[PDB]
């Protein structure tokens, strides 16, 4: 008796405005049978001791978690130091058309944003800059041209970026707690001192 | 049952081939000699 | 009768043709070569009666009869030795690929003659002092070596010392150096190897058009199952490719298998039709590129289309991965799909990277991926507009 | 009483670096005329990793004293339990990549391997 | 309970995911589960507690302590014979170095009644230094289910993202799980749970809020 309702419930979900959209999305990316294996076992994990039948809800949530932008969600769990760094090299890429640059150039603009601001406690010191940039080394967000010098110190790096000029702008409205004096600096092309 | 993903050279493949037939040895593997007469009316 | 299926006797005609066409079930060798078999016959015969030693180096692609014509040279000399005509000889065989290290050749030689086995040094020293032994008779042995490029070392102490052995007093070694092209002694090998050898290199030319139709006729002397129009058609394509003796009978075996697919009908045809000869060419030389774009999806065909669009206004076949992502959204939005995410960019690349249809370094520089098309840029345009 | 001494001119690599640490723990123990005596040793290989120093520290606290360990590791050698203390007198010239591999192993294995580090900076601890 | 949920109060959507993949002893799973996080400490502390609670056969090895493939495959068997059966195997060592013999000797150990129809977990700590050696040990764990034919689930706790260790000829595509980031509303409660007995609850939590607003930006 339970075997007849199993094959019949799939037919009711095969013709649906939301189920057919998930099938055609994965078929265009990879039509291989292996790409569909993860779309059938993830929905079975949700079915526990309180799911007598199936629906179009347990199959849509299992296809989104395996297709999100894995290169844009890693910036949500950060502070403000490393967030301002990845935007600093983004502004330098617009004026330096494809050419390497070291880290000491980022320090030149660090003391430039401190102006046009009232005297408060937001100002830092100096060793915090190298500590905030080193956190991106273990995350593999920068890549050398071809050689990593062994005798290189905290001035000679000639690193670049491993992102793009598209997902960096769309990851600002979804970031939790965005200051007003920081978001305006990222959208503009640095027109003030 | 062979798999090319495990084997990376050629000297190792001459010894692991006897682990599936087991027609002249035991759990032990015979001399290191590279196979020369692989049995071939 | 020990085995349950001890070779079922072919009661039909198509099942019997495979016995006379098999590369192993050969009654003799490949004919249509009497001007070359007689030349090497008088050469080996003059060495046994003289009790001396010489060298021999032929040439040709691996598929002109170097493994079948050399067997008849031994089968004819063994018959005269039993009738008190030629002195007896010893049968020695050794291949160049059966040994991993190129210095282990001294083990197969000592084991074939006697029974003592040592190594590449313990044995290699006993064979040097045995050939120069004064006061010991030997026999007119034959040395058959194959694939000489694998025995090449840095010191060149494998091919040089091998040719100096039969150039002594009591030395009856007949070296049959088998290789590929003839310019090897003047390319890979240096001066010492080519000097002590000689200019006795008679190459073997591939079979002609009139010779391929005769060898296949000898195998099908009493096999009434193939028309005369299909035999000359199969031997015609192989004769224009390279004249290989192995690329002719393999196509005929495919003709014996495509005809059995139509024998499932109640009717039992006799000779082959004209459709079996046309299908024996496309299936023999199949293409692994025209079927990749036809059986593709939607995102796969759109990703390869933007590659040619960027290699038109630039003139360079090398680009980056950040530039190809910009124009990829333009072709995806026009047809009616949202913008592609960044995480799936390596997913669609791993599919084409697994089959290695796009030469690119592994996941080390995601934004500096070198695009290298495995095929040309004009053949992908004709195979795309067919849909 | 166990003192391990090493510097930068020894072995600046991965395999030979840990090899010198094995001989240091064996020389500082045979200098006490207690139960052990002369025993010629030939290093010819005995594979080792992180359990070679952990198993040796557990066996040395059992055969030396005639059953004197209390409960939950305390009062091993009369007073307190002897820790594994090393000195780094010449570490600024040593390879920085090797100094970041031997510290991340004893972090999670500290409950069964008391390690004590002594730094000897010849300038200022700011460069650390 | 004391160290599975009280450490991070933002795992309510991850407990039902790992427990669903476990099931029973005779239940299987993917041969490789890649889970990358941040700080390389949040996903490690929760692993040592969740596995020590349900009492399941599991080991812990590291790829940074050993730079050769001979020592990596040796430490796995050293921590397996002690729990392979109900009794010890007389403390016997294993002498091997060939990578092809690893799948042969592992089947003989997983033959007893303790590891016959049970799920074996292989946690690879710090899985971001495997690209320094050879490019052949990466797809070995992705296709271990087909070769070994045993209920073995290899876990990964690396800092690098998944789309960085792609081989030249491709490999199996498993499931990429991403733990949620440290929320601002949940980090305040986990830093005040470990209160000393010298104070209380409301009196001690007030000294944490005054330090979170000044240390969140740094």
């Amino acid at each position: 008796v339970f075997a007849e309702k199993w094959n019949e419930n799939v037919q009711y979900l095969s013709e649906d405005r939301s189920v057919q959209e998930v099938l055609q999305k994965h078929f265009n990316i990879s039509k291989n049978l292996r790409s569909l294996h993860m779309l059938l076992m993830l929905a079975l994990n949700r079915v526990t001791a309180s799911h007598p039948f199936m629906t179009a809800v347990d199959l849509m949530e299992a296809s989104q978690l395996c297709s999100m932008d894995s290169k844009a969600n890693i910036v949500h769990g950060l502070s403000v130091l490393e967030i301002c760094l990845i935007i600093a090299m983004k502004h330098l890429n617009d004026i330096y058309e494809e050419e390497p640059f070291n880290f000491q150039m980022v320090y030149n603009e660090f003391q430039k944003f401190v102006q046009r601001k009232a005297h408060s406690v937001y100002n830092f010191e100096k060793p915090v800059v190298m500590k905030a940039f080193e956190h991106l080394q273990q995350l593999e967000l920068i890549k050398p041209m071809e050689r990593t010098s062994g005798n290189s110190q905290r001035e000679y790096q000639l690193m670049k970026l491993l992102l793009d000029n598209t997902q960096i702008m769309n990851a600002l409205q979804k970031y939790p707690n965005c200051p007003t004096d920081v978001r305006q600096w990222a959208t503009s092309s640095l027109s003030w001192l | 049952h062979l798999n090319g993903l495990l084997q990376i050279n050629d000297k190792i493949a001459l010894k692991e081939i006897t682990r599936q037939l087991n027609l002249e040895n035991v759990v032990g593997d015979k001399v290191f000699g590279s196979f020369a007469e692989n049995l071939s009316g | 009768r020990s085995r349950s299926l001890a070779a079922q006797e072919p009661a039909s005609v198509l099942e019997e043709a495979r016995l006379r066409l098999h590369v192993s079930a050969v009654p003799e060798s490949l004919p249509c070569r009497e001007q070359e078999f007689q030349d090497i016959y008088n050469f080996v015969e003059s060495k046994l009666l003289d009790h001396t030693g010489g060298c021999m180096y032929i040439s040709g692609v691996p598929g002109t009869g170097k493994t079948a014509t050399v067997h008849e040279v031994i089968r004819c000399l063994q018959q005269a030795a039993q009738a008190n005509d030629v002195p007896p000889f010893q049968y020695i065989e050794v291949n160049g690929m059966k040994l991993t290290e190129p210095h282990q050749v001294y083990v197969q030689i000592l084991q074939k003659l006697t029974g003592q086995k040592a190594t590449a040094n313990h044995a290699a020293e006993l064979l040097a002092k045995q050939f120069c032994t004064r006061g010991s008779p030997q026999e007119t042995t034959v040395l058959l070596v194959d694939e000489l490029d694998l025995l090449w070392t840095h010191k060149q102490d494998i091919m040089y010392n091998l040719f100096d052995w039969p150039t002594h007093k009591e030395a009856r070694l007949v070296v049959l150096a088998i290789a590929n092209t003839m310019d090897l002694p003047e390319r890979i090998m240096m001066n010492r190897v080519s000097s002590r050898l000689g200019l006795t290199r008679m190459c073997f030319q591939p079979y002609t058009y009139s010779q391929l139709q005769q060898i296949l006729r000898s195998r099908l002397k009493h096999l009434k199952a193939f028309e005369d129009d299909a035999i000359q058609l199969v031997a015609r394509k192989v004769a224009a490719l390279s004249g290989d003796a192995r690329r002719c009978l393999d196509i005929c075996r495919r003709a014996t298998e495509i005809c059995e697919f139509s024998q499932q009908k109640p009717d039992s045809p006799g000779l082959v039709t004209i459709a079996h000869s046309m299908e024996a060419v496309d299936e023999m030389f199949s293409s692994s590129y025209i079927t990749a774009i036809k059986n593709s999806s939607v995102l796969e065909q759109s990703f390869l289309r933007a590659i040619l669009a960027e290699f038109r206004r630039s003139g360079l076949e090398e680009a980056t991965f950040q530039q190809i992502y910009s124009q990829h959204v333009a072709l995806c939005r026009m047809e009616g799909l949202p913008y592609p995410t960044m995480s799936e960019t390596m997913a669609v690349c791993s599919h084409l990277g697994s089959c290695r249809l796009l030469l690119v370094e592994p996941s080390r520089n995601d934004l500096l991926l070198r695009v290298r098309l495995n095929v040309s840029q004009d053949d992908v345009l004709y195979a795309l507009k067919d849909e | 009483p166990y003192v391990v001494s090493l510097q930068a001119k020894d072995c600046p690599d991965m395999k030979h670096f840990l090899q010198k640490l094995i001989s240091q723990l064996m020389d500082c123990c045979v200098d006490i005329k207690s139960k052990e005596e002369e025993s010629v040793h030939v290093t010819q290989k005995t594979h080792y990793s992180m359990d070679s120093l952990s198993s040796w520290y557990m066996t040395v606290t059992q055969k030396t004293d005639p059953k004197m360990l209390s409960k939950k590791r305390t009062t091993s050698s009369q007073w307190q339990s002897p820790p594994v203390v090393v000195i780094l007198k010449d570490m600024e010239s040593f390879a920085t990549k090797v100094l970041q591999d031997f510290i991340i192993i004893s972090s999670q294995h500290l409950h069964e391997f008391p390690l004590i580090l002594i730094f000897g900076i010849a300038t200022s601890p700011i460069i650390i | 309970m004391p160290h599975l949920e009280n450490v991070v109060l933002c795992r309510e959507s991850q407990v039902s995911i790992l427990q669903s993949l476990f099931g029973e002893r005779h239940h299987f799973s993917f041969p490789s589960i890649f889970i990358y996080g941040h700080t390389a400490s949040g996903k490690t502390y929760v692993t040592q507690t969740l596995l020590k609670t349900l009492e399941l056969p599991h080991v812990f090895v590291n790829c940074v302590e050993c730079f050769t493939l001979r020592l990596l495959l040796e430490q796995i068997l050293n921590k397996l014979n002690h729990l392979s059966s109900s009794e010890d195997g007389c403390s016997t060592e294993i002498t091997c170095e060939t990578f092809n013999d690893f799948v042969r000797l592992f089947k003989q150990v997983t033959t007893a009644e303790n590891l016959k129809d049970q799920t074996v977990y292989i946690v690879l700590d710090k899985a971001e230094y495997l690209r320094d050696m050879e490019a052949n040990l990466l797809p070995g764990f992705l296709r271990l289910q087909e070769l070994a034919d045993r209920n073995v689930t290899v876990l990964f706790l690396s800092e690098i993202v998944w789309e960085k260790f792609r081989p030249n000829t491709g490999c199996f595509e498993p499931f990429v799980l991403y733990f949620p980031d440290y929320s601002i509303g949940n980090l305040q409660k986990i830093l005040s749970h470990d209160h000393p007995p010298e104070y209380s609850a409301d009196f001690y939590a007030a000294y944490i809020n005054i330090l979170l607003g000044v240390f969140y930006t740094v």
